[PDB]
Parts: C-alpha cells; structure tokens; sequence
C-alpha cells in the first residue's frame, strides 16, 4: 500500500509539476502491470524520471474512466504546466496535453507488455521536458507483432477489473506516494 | 517423466496464442450466448416502441438510433415473423436472388439478423457471403506504414502495393505529428502503382476529418462505432456526432465507411454481458442508420478477443455476412495478428478469401510485419508469394498478382523520386538520393537511412497548422517533370467532385472508371454464374515464379 | 431525379456535374490549375451533385445512404472550421442543451441546413436524458 | 543490385514447391483440358455402344469395364440431356436431397459429371460436398509408422491415434519382410487405444491379401485401379483383377475400398493426352463399376502432380466430390506432403475439413512426419494441437480431440506391455521392458531403443510361411493378462462374420456400433440440418489445453 | 429377403448370423476359443450372411454393392490358396485364353460360382482383344 | 556411352551373379539421375559393391516395360542367382528375386533424390550378399518428407521421357561397360 489518497486533487499553480494520473485500481486491485513489474516500482522510476529533468512530479488517482486517454486528460487539467502522464494497471501509458483532443497526444505506448522500468522513466523524462516546453525526441517506438497474439485477452480481462473501479462523477484523488 | 510427444506439442507456435474459456458475464463468448436478447419489434404510429426485448423507456444511444434509422420498419414484423431458419436457409440458397434478401435483411432487428446467420456453418456462410458481397468484383486493402512513419519508404511501399494489386491503402503513424507526411506519402506512391487507388490515414477523428479537407487522402475507413453506450463514449462519440461526422466527409467529397469489429466493448470494459456477435450487430445497424455505405468489420483490431474462445473465427466470418447482408459494403478484416501459427492464421483468412468479399482483408500488410504500425497483420509482404499460390492453386481471385522484381523495383524508384521532387517543391526536409535508393530496394526500415525525426516532426505540423493543402503537391510534382503524376493526383481529385465513388464499395480502376456495388451489382445465381476468376485474370494469377515449362 | 441508369454521373451525365465556382469537370487540367485559372475554391463537391447521388442511392434501394448524402447537401455549405466545431460539439461531454440547441438555430437559419438541424435538436433531447452533456460524466 | 524484398521472398519455403507450367500433351493439367471427350452415351439393346465420344470398338478394358458396369443405363441418356450447369446447381443447392441427386449421379458418364462439377467453384463444391458426403458423420484416417519397422513404437503410437480420435489407422513397411509385425502391432494398440478402430498394412497386392486372410488386418484401402489402359497394366492388374480382388476381401468378411488419385496416370508416364480429373472420373466409374464402397482419392500419393500445375487443390476437391456424389465412401487424401509452406498445406486441407469427408483425412500421420512412410503426410503428430484449435474456432468437427499427456502415456503404454506379452506368447524376438518403456514417452523411432531387424526379419517371414493366423495374437494376449484386449479383437473378429461394416463408410464406434452411410445417412438440408457439432462432443473440442478461466 | 430396416444385422437380428454349426455371435467368447470349443474354422463369413448384406444394399440403392457381395458369397466356398491363384491369373500376362476359361469351369462346376465364372470368362474374351495374356507383353 | 549393346541377354548359368537391369533410357537419352549423379558413377558403384562380395556382375537393358519393378523382373529371370537391380534413369532402385510377385521385393529405394554413390555401392553388395543366400542387414532406411514436394514433378517428367524408349515385346539386351 504506497499509495494514500489525500483529498480533491487541486488545480496547479506554477509550469514546474507534470502530474500522473493512474486508473482507479493502481495500486489497489491490481499491484502490478500486464507482465508482472510491480506498480510501486513503475511509479517510482516515473517519478525518478520526471524530477531527474528538474521538475516535480504530483500523483492522483482518477475515477470518472479508466480509459488511459481520459483518465491523462483528467490529469492535465490539474497539471501546472499542462502535461500529464496517464497509466493503467495493467501498464498502458500516454503523454498527454491539456488542449489537445481527449483521443490525442503527445505521445503514446499501446502495448504495454513492451514497456520496460528503463521505459518507464523515459516517459516521466520527456513528459518533464514537455512541461518545460521543449521538443524532446519521442521514447524509440515499440512495436511486437506478437503483443496482441499473447495478451490482448490478457489485457482485456485486466482493464473489464480494473474498470469496475470506475465512478462517474467522482473527481481525481491527489495521492501520497508512501 | 515426460512424454516426448507432449513436449514436441508443447513448443508449437500456436500454444503461445492467448486461449479462455467463455465468461458469459463479461460477454467474453463469441456468438450465441444466453444472455443475447430474443429477437423482437413493436411498432406504434411508425415507431419502435420495442426492439428485441427492450422497451423504449430503456433505450439508450445506440437502440434509439438504431430504432429510427436503421430498420425498414415497413416490413420489419412481417419479417420479424419468419422462421430464421427458413432465413438462413435463403442465404446460401444458390437461387434465392440477393435482390430478394435485402428487403427482408434490412427490416430484421439487431437480433433477429443474428438468430439468423447463428444457424449456419463456415461452409453455408460463405456459399452466402458469395451473393451478398455487394459488389460483384472482390478487392483488397492493404497497410503501408513503418517504425519510423519514414516517408520515402511509405511512397515505395505504396507503389508496390498498388503494383501488386491493392485498390485501396492505408498508412497511420507511430508518432501522431507526422501524419501529414505519411498521407503525402502514402497518396503520392499509391498513385505511382496506379493512378486510381485510394488512401487513408488512420488518426484521431477531428484529426483526420481535417486531413482530408486539406486534401491529403482519398477516403476514411477508421470512423469507429460501438456496440454498448459506455464503450461508445470512451470512444469518444454518440451515433449521432459519428452520424454528423459521415455526412461531413461526404460534403466533401470524401469516400467513407464505418470501423467496428467483435471483441471491441470487452477489450474496453463494458461488454453489458452480451455475446460479441450480438454487439457487433448493433454497430453494424448503427452504419446502416447513419447513412454510412459501408463498413469494416470482423473483429480487426480486436481480434484476439473473439479468437481466444469457442467458434471466434465462425462468428468473425458471421459478422461480416451480417454486413454484407444488410446491403453494406463490407473491408473483412484480415488485417490484424492474433496467432503465431501460419495453420491457424490461414484458416481464419479463407473465410474471406475463398468466397471473396468487397475488400477479402482490409489491411493485408504490403510491409514486413515489423513495419506494421497496427501491430501486426494476419498477412504481411513475406506472404505475397503464398498468397499467389493459393490463388493459383483453388482458382480463387485474391485481388491480387505475381510481379516482376523488375518492374517493383523500377515504381518503387519512380515514387521515391517524386516524392522527393514533391518535398523539394514544398520546401520540406530534403529527401536525399541516397534515400531514394534505399527506398527503391529495402524491404523494411531497418533498410533505409535514418531521417530527422524532429525536423519532419516541425514540417508535417506546418502543413496542418498552415493549411497547406494538397494543391502544393499537386504542383510541386508539376514542376517537378512528374506531369503525369501531378495529373493522376488531379484526376483523384475530379472524382470527389463527381460523387460516383461515394457510393456503396466504389474503387477506381482502368482509367478512372468507378466500381462500385450500383455499376458493378453482385449477380450470383449458383454455379457458371456471378463472379468467376476466368480470362486474362486467370492468366495473370497463373503465371506465378518459379513455373517451369516441361518442354 | 436520377437513377441507377443515371450512374456513373462522371460518365452517362458529366455536364450534370459543376462545381461551386462553376467550373466543368473538364476544365481541372494541370495547366488551369498552373494558371490559377482554377484553384482550391473551385474544387468542392456542390449540394446539387450530392442531392443527383442521393437519388441514384434511392433508387439503388439505398434510402439511409440517400439521406445521409441529402445532410451532406446541407453541409456543403458550412465552413471546414465550423463543421469542426459542430462535430467536436456533438461528442460525449462538450455541450449544454442550450449550446446544441444555438447550434441547431445556426444551422438551421444561418445555413438552411433544416435537415442538419432536426438531427442535432434530436442529440440534444437524447443526450439530456442518456447523460452526455458537460457535466454529466 | 538485386531488392531486398525479393531476396526476402525468395527465402520462403513455398518457393521450394515444385511448380509447373501446364503441358496438355502429357495430360500435365489439372482439370477442364481441352483434351477430354465431350460426354455422350449411347445404348443399343441395353448395351452401351459410346461412351463420351469414344465407339465400344475402341474401348480398352477401362471403357469396357465402365459402361458395361459402371453406369445406370436407365437413365442415362435422360440426364445426358440435362444441363450440366442446372445439375452443378442442385449439387451445392442446400435444397436438392441427396437422394434425389444420387439416382442422376449414378446414371452420368465419366465425363459428364466431370462437366458438371466444373463448372463449380471451391465454395460450391464444400457447399455441396457436407451435402453428398455419404456418411453424416465425418471421421478421420491416420498413419502409423516409423522408419525402422519397429513394432514397439507402433503399437504404442497406434493406441495414441485411436485416443485422438482415429476410427481408421494404417501402417506400412520400409522392409517389406517386416509387415506381419507391423500389422499386428497396429492391431493391438489401436484396440487399446479404442475398440472398433479398424486397421490395415499397404503391401503388394497378393501379399495384402493373405495378411487379411491370415487375421492381422482389419480391412485394405490401397487396392488400387487407374485412369489409362497403359499405367493400370503397369499397376500390374485389370478392371477384371481388382474386381476380383475386391470380391475376394469381401468373401473373407473384410471391408475394402480402392484407391486412385489425380496426378497418377501422369506421374507413370501414360496420360493419354487427358486431364488428371478426366482419368480420375474414369478410376471412380471403375470402383462404382467393381461394387466397391468407398474410394480413397483426392490424388493422395500424386498430390505434387496436380499441385505443380493450375487450379490443381481445385480439382483435388473435385474428384473427392465427385466420389461421393456417385454414393461411394471417400476417404479424402490430406495424406501426403506436397508443399514445404503451412499456408499453402492448410489451405489444401480446409477444402475437405470444413464441409467434412466420410475420412477428412485417409492418412494424417500419427507420428512426426520424419517417421510417416508414405513419405510425409499433409498433416503430422506435431499438428495435433493446431487441428483441435482450429476445429474450435470454426465450431467444426474435425473428428479429433484434445488429449491429456497423463491418459496418452498410460494407453501408450497398456500397448507396449500388451504387444510385449503377444510376442513373449508366440514366441518372437522379445520386447525388453526398456523397449516398453521407450516406446511409452517416445515421440518417434529417435527415441526407440535399435532392434535386430535381421531377427525380426525372420520370425515376420514365418508368421507368413507356417500360415500363423490372429489367433495366435488373440491367445498370447488372454495368457498374458490382457483378457480385455484378447476379447476386444475378438469382437472384431466378428464384425467380419456379420458384415455390417462392409458398407458404405462403416466404422465400428462406441460398444462394437458400427456407423455407416446405411444407418446413419447424411441428411444434409440447409442450416440447422443435417450433422452439426454440439453436445458433448462440441465440448469435448472446446477443451483445447491452455484455455485460462478468466475467472 | 434382408431390409435396410433389419440394419445392422448385429443389432436388429443376430440370430440371422449363425454359422452352418449353429453357433451365435455369442459363442465367439475368449473362453470357446482358449477351450478351442470355436476355433478359425468356426470364424469365416458364410454365403448367407454375405447375401443378406447384399440384399440390403440392393435395398440401400446400391446394386453394384449388392453383386459385389453376391459374387463375395460364392467365393467363400473356394480355398484360400486358390482364391490367390485365381486373383494372380487375372493380372496382366499371366495366363493364356485356355487357363482362365479353366478356371471359369473349375469356379463353376466345382465351386458352383456361377456368377464369378462368368465374370472370368468376360475377362478371358477381353484379354484378347486387349492384349493382356501371357505373351502379348 | 559407356554402355553398348551386345544381343539379347541369355539366361545365367551359375548362381554366382547379379544381373542389374536398367531402364530404356539409362545410358542413352539420359545421364545421370534425378539429382545430377552421372549414369556412369552410379553403375560403377553397383558393379563395385556387386563384386566386392566376390559375386560377378551382368548388366542389361530392358524395354518391355519403363516401370522399374517389371525392369528388376525382366531381370531377375535372366540372373543365374536370381537375385537382380533394376534401376530407372531418374535413379530409382530395387533389389528383386526371381518367383516374388512383380511389385514385391527383398528390398526398394522409392527416393532418387537421397541416393548418393555410397548407397548405390551399398545396394550392390546387399544384392550380391542375397545372391550368396546370405541374409544382410538392409540398407539403411532413407526417407524425406519433403522429398515429393521437390522432386515428384521431376520425377514424372524424367519418367515420361524414358518411358517414350519402350518397345513391347523386346527382350532385353546385354551390355558392356
Ligand atoms: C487494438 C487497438 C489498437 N489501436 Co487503437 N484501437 C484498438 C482497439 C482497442 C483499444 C481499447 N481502448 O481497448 C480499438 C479498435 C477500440 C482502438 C481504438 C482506437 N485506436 C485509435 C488510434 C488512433 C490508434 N490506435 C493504436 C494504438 C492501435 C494499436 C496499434 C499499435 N501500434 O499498437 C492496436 C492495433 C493494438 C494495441 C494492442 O492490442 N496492444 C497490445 C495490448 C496487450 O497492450 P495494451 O497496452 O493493453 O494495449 C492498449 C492500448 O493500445 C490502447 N489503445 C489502443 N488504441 C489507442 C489509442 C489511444 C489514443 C490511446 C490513448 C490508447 C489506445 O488499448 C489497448 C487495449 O486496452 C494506433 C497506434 C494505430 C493507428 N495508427 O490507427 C493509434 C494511436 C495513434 C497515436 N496516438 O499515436 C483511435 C483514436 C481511432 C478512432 N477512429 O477513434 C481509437 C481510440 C479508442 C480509445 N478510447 O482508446
Ligand atoms: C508416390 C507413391 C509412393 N509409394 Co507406392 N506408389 C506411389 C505412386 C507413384 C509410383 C509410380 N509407379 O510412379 C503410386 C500410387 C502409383 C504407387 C503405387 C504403389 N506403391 C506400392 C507400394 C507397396 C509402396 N509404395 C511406396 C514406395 C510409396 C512411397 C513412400 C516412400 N516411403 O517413398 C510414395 C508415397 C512416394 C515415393 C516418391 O514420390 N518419392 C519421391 C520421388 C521423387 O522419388 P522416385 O524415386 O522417383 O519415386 C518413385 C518410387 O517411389 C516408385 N515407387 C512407388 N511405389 C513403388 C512400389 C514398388 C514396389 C516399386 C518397385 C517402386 C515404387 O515410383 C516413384 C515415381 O516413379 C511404399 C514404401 C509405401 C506405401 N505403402 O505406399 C510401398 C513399398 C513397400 C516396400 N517395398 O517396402 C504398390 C505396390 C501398392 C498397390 N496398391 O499395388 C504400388 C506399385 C505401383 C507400381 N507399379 O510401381
Ligand atoms: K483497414
Ligand atoms: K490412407
Ligand atoms: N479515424
Ligand atoms: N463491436
Ligand atoms: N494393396
Ligand atoms: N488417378
């Protein structure tokens, strides 16, 4: 249990902060990814890389979707600096911007049994780097034919639990990261 | 102590598949689950006041659309009343006329369509799917993308498929900012093969919508629909804004269908406890409803849902006969990875393949899987061969034909050119010679020279955020000494302002002449009639390499 | 009133077929378009060849295919920024009943999009009751 | 500078196929040859005096043989004059009975139904095939053998087959001195493995013959006839020999059926200008003419023949179609290897899998093909589990299941012990309990312990030469403790007395039942009709191994 | 005469298959055979049994099976030996126009296999005109 | 041509012989097998392994028939052993004996395409060792399941050429190496 629900997460107030934003089950439910790497240390190399670029890093907990799209987007209307880092249980991440399409991004990892700790702390590094608005080049693109072949149903299953943690109406969760 | 025989068994590809069993609760069955609705429709002063069980006080987006727009409600208790057996039985009767189903078909309910179909065999469904493919002629799509949304590659890539036989073809991107170059690309080459295919660019709907304003693609395939209210709207849409948004493209001038495909709601959470097939009946109606003229369907990206339990592929197989059925020109998938076995990947293929529909796959990869930014195709480039032997080997017109080393080498470098010409013109990252070498020969990326991702990056967001239409390349292809394609990439152009390609399974072949499912009616009347792989086809689809003459 | 018969427009009828600015078919060469003679604003599908397809779709027995090209017609008329922003308006969460409704009227007296219109006054009555107006996820 | 595409497509194995351009001179074309006689029949005093062009004065034994005995000469002249397109109608027509089709089939000529099925498609011809197939239920057929002779892995790998599923097993011989073995160690495990499971052992004719006349065979299948006058004589009989032959099997109280195939008369140097399907039709009129039950076709050995040339699968599914439309048993082929490619062999198998065949499969091989002696099977040990997945997503019965190691090794080894006790009682080269237990985890003669095949050699030659007959077998069992399987093969003993599997497609299942075309007759009549996998035998092939209970 | 509804014999009616000893398909147990009280002897299919079969496929619509089985009913009298020396003299080459319109005689009067004895005698008259006797290699 | 043809074989007298007996073609319209191996190698290494058993070797050419069984028994009815080779020009090989049916054998190489040279020697002495009534170990089973899918189509085409060298009725000649 590292993770502790604070309170309504609030709107940021200064461009130094990229927020992450995890399903309703991160950390509960479900403690680790599609392949097994624990959430704990998931986070942690997310927040490692963010901080590692001179930014803070803010937790919360989004309830309104578990979809990784809106549950960023939920994110990055909090984000100080616009830029938030959405990620399910099961591992699918995305970097996110306020103002764009819920459906769009900055850049995005769909297959998350692909996404490795190093991976992880390259997206909390560029998510970073957007929020002190630079043109980072985008984390090498992943790409496993076989992914799906091997856990799509695997996915689906994860995401239909994660999924019934899910509250409409419910606003982000700022989080304590213990 | 082990059994030799198991451990053989056990490092076969096909054990590293993703296989469950039914979760009924979840609607993670295929087809014919319990918790489907019985099939149903009340109708009072011209309106449903009841469809499959459900009354309108409890219907949602998707019952109140599909309840007033997609079924003929003139005939729909008449033939609500008819035995589905008797239905399914029509389907694949060699001598009831299509002309005769249609009416019947497009007045069933989401359910009652679905009882029908779920009566049949792989075998029945496609001696079916053969008569109600809407047009009479079969075609093919294919993928052309790449780890490094390159665009040199996507332009030779694309000409070969055109080459190759593809009539229409799709590109989308690994990282979103690079779409426009990816279109360009994809639309330049394409015409290269052959002035006359379509191509899309697969992205975000508002996205893509502005894409095709500014002229960089022919048509749209991607504008997703779905089967339960809650996995529509993480999908982001209502059928009504997905409805607006069809009759936006076709404004226009825009060629455009539907995607949806079994398996979808579960992999998104809320399956409602329905069977996929049943799901995947509502996404079909709600394409009928809007006014949509096709639909592609068959699981696509999810596929490896419906697959992982009991009759997946029959009921893939069953949906697109639901499509097709229902009068809706029908891309069958075919298109996504969800087997390591090449057995079971080639059954699931000839279900299509073999009776043929509209587009037998709706994204066979022209580029190595590896290449694939969909994440796999069920058949890739290193299939080609495989694939002109089969159609060799049961008679069977793939859409497709052998090539000449030769001659693919010959177009790849001609659209390697002109698009390099197309890039100076516009002032765009410069395209090397040594680019278009690379491109002329590679067989993937891992062939060709690493580009300034950052620098295209910046030049591809110009395009868009500087309305840089299509025109730019309309010219600078001119001025380029590529008339020929400047004129083609014209020509592509007076068809949107002519609307015949709009209509239901319409592609452009010969000399800009359309195709389509009014022009080219489906007419399958048992054997020696219909469709029949004969001719000059035939003799293309014989001469395949390595034919030896025994003299 | 055209028909299958009617169909391929481009080939049995191509003088059925000008433009906005009012331009034949024809006249769409690389030199015209060199020249300038014609240029981007010349090439858009007009409401009138969209409204001879949705006759030849009803006559194929296609009636849905036939309205959704007759919406068309309509939206030939509002500006790509504005289609935009209508579509945008219309998904899950981005609208008021009021907004939809303005939208409607604009549609409607702005645009004598009629048909465009009743479509979106119908969105708005169903997205109050099914909950997918700004504030209701 | 060579593409880098090509040399990647170069490298896929269905470039190592054999490939043909077609040579009509030499009958090297598959079917529809401009060669083959126009079909025309006619009868003096109730006498043929032409036969599809051809007067009675040049018939050769073939002709003879054929129009005196395998035509209805009542009708046929009236389905003569039928159209050949509305015949090939009513085949794949889900409307048109069997029974109905049957008394018009029977009445055709060589080359009339060979028009009619020509005119069909491969849809059209499994549409039709689940229709005409004579058994309504389908089943499946498998090798077993292994390039030493080795009578400890046969008996082993016999009992494993029966265990999948196998209703029909056959074996043969690297050494023919060997068979007297091999027939008996496939007698024994496959009626451990099931009771019922009839066998059999390919020799030379004569030699065949007097293994089923000595007990250790349970029927003959490669009693074969062929197309030309040239290469039948070469066979080394006549219409009139195997006729004969066939009535001699049956006098002994042994089921029989001949075996042909597409490709033959070609590959022994004598097409006589004709088409492999034309000489193919004459090979079926000769089985209907003899009085046989069922065929074996569907160019089984030949299969690289018509496979080397166009449209030649087509035609593989032609010939088997156009055996069961004359109400005989087939046993479809996908027994032997003609392609180095997955695809391409799936794609061959599907034709007669999905509609289902009296025998799917006269010859999927029950050991890794490196042990198959028929030089490779279509299908192999290996593909076990691929073929029960496949059944499982297209819901078609394939006649196979799934199997626990645990069950396989135990029968496995039930069969060792049990052929160890037969040799131990008739005093032959023992089987060490190393040999059992080899045999009882092997996967092929790689992991079987070498045997002295000069020793076995000798004692194989005696069984023959001091006439030692299945009793023997059936004794040594009782005083070996296997009182079950010594009253097992008893009971098959008495099949033989009875003679109800000596027609059409008999199989003997569950308590000693036979099922054959008589007492289970296809009554195949459009969706929801006719045989449908469900039940428990639908769950049987759901349990593949690794579906996960999504909990 | 046998039905396709007294199908299968073993089941409708076994005690239609009964060996000229009067022995059942019961009889035929592990324990008759260990005491040899049913030995190979007692385990041949006989005529009748063959021609109750044949009825039945003439009653399945399958006369070419039925004659099948009819000839098979009057080769059970012939030797096993003799079986294979008949079926030997039939292939291509072997015998000269005299020895099988021997055997035809030898099948019939000693044999009583009327039907199989012309069937050799068909064959002898066509071995000549085809070329298929010794010496014509 | 290293094969000439010296009248019509006679029956052989003593049983220390074995007669090979090649196709129509053998020699002549063809060279070498179905994998390339030259006529000429392969029969060298028969006639080898023949008379390194110490058993004399007799070779002929029969043309009553291209089948390669009735080929061995047009030969094994001249051979003073009883034991004969046939062997056809795409190279397939059997090793025959006089009174077994014509498509029987004591042993049979149904796979060209895997014979080399040392196997055609092996084949000779199995023979010659049959001629001394011994009873050899057979020659190792060869078998490819690929073999068919690359070479079946050959192999009817070489057949159908050699088989154009058939004459009925024509007793098989004698020949000199
Ligand atoms: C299967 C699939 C794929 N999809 Co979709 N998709 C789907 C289906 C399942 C998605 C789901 N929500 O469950 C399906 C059909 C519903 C879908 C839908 C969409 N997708 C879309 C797009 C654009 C893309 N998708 C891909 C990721 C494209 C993938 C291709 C690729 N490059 O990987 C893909 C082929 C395979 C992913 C996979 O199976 N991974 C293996 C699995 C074990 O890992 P995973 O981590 O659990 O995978 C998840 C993510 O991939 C995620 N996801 C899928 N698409 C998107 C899109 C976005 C924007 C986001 C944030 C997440 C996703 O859903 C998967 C399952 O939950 C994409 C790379 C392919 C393409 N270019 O078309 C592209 C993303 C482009 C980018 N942003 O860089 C849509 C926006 C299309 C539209 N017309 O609206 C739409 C968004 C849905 C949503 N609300 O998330
Ligand atoms: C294809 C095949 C095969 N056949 Co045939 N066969 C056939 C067909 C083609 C042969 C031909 N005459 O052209 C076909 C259907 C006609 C046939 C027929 C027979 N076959 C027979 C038998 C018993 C066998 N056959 C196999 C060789 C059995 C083979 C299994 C195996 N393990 O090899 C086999 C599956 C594959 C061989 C191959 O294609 N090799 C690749 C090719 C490139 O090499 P190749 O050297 O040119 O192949 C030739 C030889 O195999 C030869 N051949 C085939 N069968 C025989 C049998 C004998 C006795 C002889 C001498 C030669 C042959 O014909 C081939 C082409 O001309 C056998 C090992 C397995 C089997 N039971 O099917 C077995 C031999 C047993 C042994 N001696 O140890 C028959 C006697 C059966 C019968 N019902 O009468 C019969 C003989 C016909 C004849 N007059 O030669
Ligand atoms: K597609
Ligand atoms: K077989
Ligand atoms: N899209
Ligand atoms: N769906
Ligand atoms: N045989
Ligand atoms: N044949």
């Amino acid at each position: 249990g590292f993770l502790t629900e604070v309170g309504e997460a609030r709107q940021g107030t200064q461009q130094d902060e990229v927020i992450i934003a995890v399903g309703p089950a991160f950390g509960l439910a479900q403690t680790v990814n599609i392949v097994g790497i624990p959430h704990k240390s998931i986070l942690r190399e997310v927040i490692a890389g963010i901080e590692e670029e001179g930014i803070k890093a803010r937790v919360i907990r989004c309830f309104k979707s578990s979809d990784v799209a809106f549950v960023a987007v939920e994110g990055n209307r909090l984000s100080g600096s616009g830029i938030s880092i959405g990620i399910q249980s099961k591992g699918t991440t995305v970097i996110h911007q306020q103002g764009l399409p819920p459906l769009s991004n900055l850049e995005l990892f769909p297959q998350a049994p692909l996404l490795t700790l190093e991976t992880y702390r390259q997206i909390g590094k560029n998510a970073a780097r957007y929020a002190k608005r630079e043109s980072p080049q985008p984390v090498p693109t992943l790409n496993d034919q076989m992914a799906r072949p091997k856990y799509q149903a695997k996915s689906a299953i994860l995401h239909i639990k994660e999924t019934k943690y899910v509250v409409t109406g419910k606003n982000p969760q700022e989080l304590r990261v213990a | 102590m082990r059994s030799k025989r198991f451990e053989a068994l056990a490092k076969r590809p096909v054990n590293q598949d993703g296989f469950v069993k039914e979760w009924i609760e979840e609607g993670f069955i295929a087809m014919e689950s319990p918790n489907d609705p019985k099939p149903s429709i009340k109708i009072v002063n011209g309106a449903v006041t009841e469809l499959d069980g459900k009354p309108v006080s409890d219907f949602d987006l998707i019952d109140h659309f599909i309840a007033r727009y997609g079924i003929n409600l003139n005939r729909a208790e008449e033939v609500m009343a008819m035995d589905s057996v008797k239905l399914a039985n029509m389907l694949c009767d060699p001598n009831v006329k299509r002309s005769e189903i249609v009416p019947l078909t497009t007045a069933m309910t989401p359910a009652k369509i679905v009882e029908v179909v779920s009566h049949m065999n792989v075998v029945e469904m496609m001696m079916a799917m053969q008569k109600m493919r809407a047009r009479r002629t079969p075609s093919q799509q294919a993928h052309v993308t790449n780890v490094k949304d390159n665009p040199v590659q996507i332009a030779a890539d694309a000409a070969e498929g055109a080459w190759r036989g593809f009539d229409e073809q799709e590109t989308t991107v690994a990282v979103a900012r690079y779409a426009p170059f990816n279109a360009i690309a994809l639309l330049v080459g394409s015409q290269v093969g052959r002035p006359g295919v379509l191509t899309q660019c697969s992205l975000e709907e508002a996205t893509e919508l502005k894409l095709g304003m500014l002229g960089h693609t022919c048509y749209a395939e991607t504008i997703s629909v779905y089967g339960t209210e809650p996995v529509f709207t993480d999908g982001d849409d209502t059928p009504w804004s997905k409805g607006f948004l069809a009759s936006s493209y076709a404004s226009r001038g825009l060629k455009m269908r539907f995607t949806s495909g079994s398996g979808s709601e579960v992999q998104m959470g809320y399956a409602e406890g329905k069977s996929m097939l049943y799901l995947e009946a509502r996404c079909i109606y709600i394409t009928k409803a809007a006014g949509v003229q096709g639909l592609q369907n068959g699981s696509v990206s999810c596929i490896g849902v419906p697959s992982a339990v009991p009759s997946g592929i029959r009921a893939v197989l069953a949906e697109n006969l639901i499509c097709s059925s229902l009068d809706l020109e029908c891309a069958s998938s075919n298109d996504q990875t969800f087997t390591h076995s090449d057995m079971r990947r080639t059954a699931r293929l000839l279900m299509q393949f073999l009776p043929g529909t509209d587009f037998i796959s709706s994204g066979y990869s022209a580029v190595p899987n590896y290449d694939n930014m969909f994440a796999g195709s069920n058949e890739d480039a290193e299939d080609f061969d495989d694939y002109n032997v089969i159609q060799r080997d049961l008679k069977v017109d793939g859409g497709l034909r052998p090539v000449r080393e030769e001659d693919v080498i010959a177009i790849r470098n001609k659209a390697a050119r002109a698009l390099q010409a197309v890039f100076a013109g516009m002032g765009l990252p410069p395209i090397t010679d040594e680019e278009v070498e690379a491109a002329t020969y590679a067989h993937g990326s891992k062939d060709m020279p690493e580009r300034n991702i950052v620098e295209d990056i910046k030049f591809a967001q110009e395009i868009i955020n500087k309305n840089r239409n299509g025109l730019e390349v309309v010219k600078a292809l001119a001025q380029g000494g590529f008339t020929d394609v400047a004129q083609d990439m014209l020509n592509i152009q007076k068809a949107k302002l002519t609307g015949d390609y709009l209509h239901t399974s319409a592609i452009i072949v010969g000399d800009g002449q359309v195709l389509s499912a009014v022009n080219d009616v489906n007419d399958y009347a048992g054997p020696a009639t219909g469709y029949r792989l004969q001719g000059e086809r035939w003799e293309e689809i014989k001469n395949i390499p390595g034919a030896l003459d025994p003299n | 009133s055209a028909r299958v018969s009617d169909y391929p427009l481009a080939n049995k009828h191509p003088e059925w077929v000008k433009t906005a600015t009012n331009k034949t078919l024809d006249d769409f060469t690389l030199e015209n378009v060199l020249s300038n003679k014609v240029t981007a604003q010349d090439m858009r599908i007009t409401p009138e060849t969209l409204r001879l397809q949705a006759s030849i779709a009803k006559d194929a027995g296609r009636d849905r295919l036939a309205m959704n090209f007759e919406r068309a017609a309509e939206l030939t008329a509002v500006p790509d920024d504005r289609i935009l922003e209508i579509y945008n308006a219309l998904r899950p969460y981005r609208s008021t009943k009021e907004e939809l409704l303005a939208i409607a009227d604009d549609l409607e007296s702005r645009y004598q999009a009629k048909i465009c219109a009743a479509f979106v006054r119908e969105a708005a009555t169903l997205y109050v009751e099914r909950k997918k107006l700004k504030g209701d996820d």
